[PDB]
């Protein structure tokens, strides 16, 4: 759990994430993913937030919840 | 517009196509288009009438002079830009492969500031 906090904290330095998306339920909904598939969730949620309204500002929970369903194991 | 410069000096009548004369002449260069318009002047002076007041050159002897002019080589090579416009709707099906090709080559060449601000890498081939 605490190692997975540090992988999201390093990957949130490069992309705009909203102040409504909370890290505690993102830590809870991973539930033993690998360290490379946790990078692929943050890659996929950015591409889904650019696909709708390409002049964008921020990523919300509706991009993140749908990106967790697409990358499975 | 290569042809319209050469057509301007000669007295060719107004009943002559250009787009069909451009389209049928694929494979030529600018030297062969002068000799095509040289040879179509000759077969309209070669064969002729007795009046010699109306220089009527028509589509009969442009297509006659197209027959015995051989095309130049050293063209079919290297790389060719401009071809025909194909839309996305001609390719039936393949909706998911169209989505993956858009997200890796057109969004990185058309909207470059929003690709790098979101922290996504460009795939290098």
């Amino acid at each position: 759990a605490a190692t997975r906090r540090e992988i999201f904290k390093l990957q949130f330095h490069s992309m705009p994430v909203s102040n409504e998306v909370d890290l505690d339920e993102l830590i809870l909904q991973t539930d033993a993913y690998s360290g490379a598939e946790i990078v692929a969730v943050c890659r996929e949620a950015a591409l889904l937030a650019l696909e709708e309204d390409i002049q964008a500002n921020l990523i919300m929970k509706r991009h993140f919840t749908q990106a967790l369903s697409t990358v499975t194991p | 517009e290569i042809l319209q410069v050469i057509t301007s000096k000669m007295p060719i009548s107004s009943h002559v196509d250009l787009g069909l004369l451009a389209e049928m002449t694929v494979g030529y260069v600018g030297a062969d288009l002068t000799a095509l318009c040289r040879e179509a002047a000759m077969h309209a002076l070669l064969h002729s009438e007795k009046n010699q007041d109306n220089p009527v050159i028509d589509e009969i002897d442009f297509l006659e002079a197209f027959k015995n002019i051989q095309p130049s080589s050293f063209r079919s090579v290297i790389g060719l830009m401009d071809i025909k416009p194909v839309d996305w709707e001609e390719i039936g099906g393949l909706e998911d492969v169209k989505l993956k090709l858009k997200q890796s080559i057109e969004w990185p060449l058309k909207f470059p500031w929003e690709f790098v601000r979101m922290g996504l890498t460009q795939p290098k081939g």
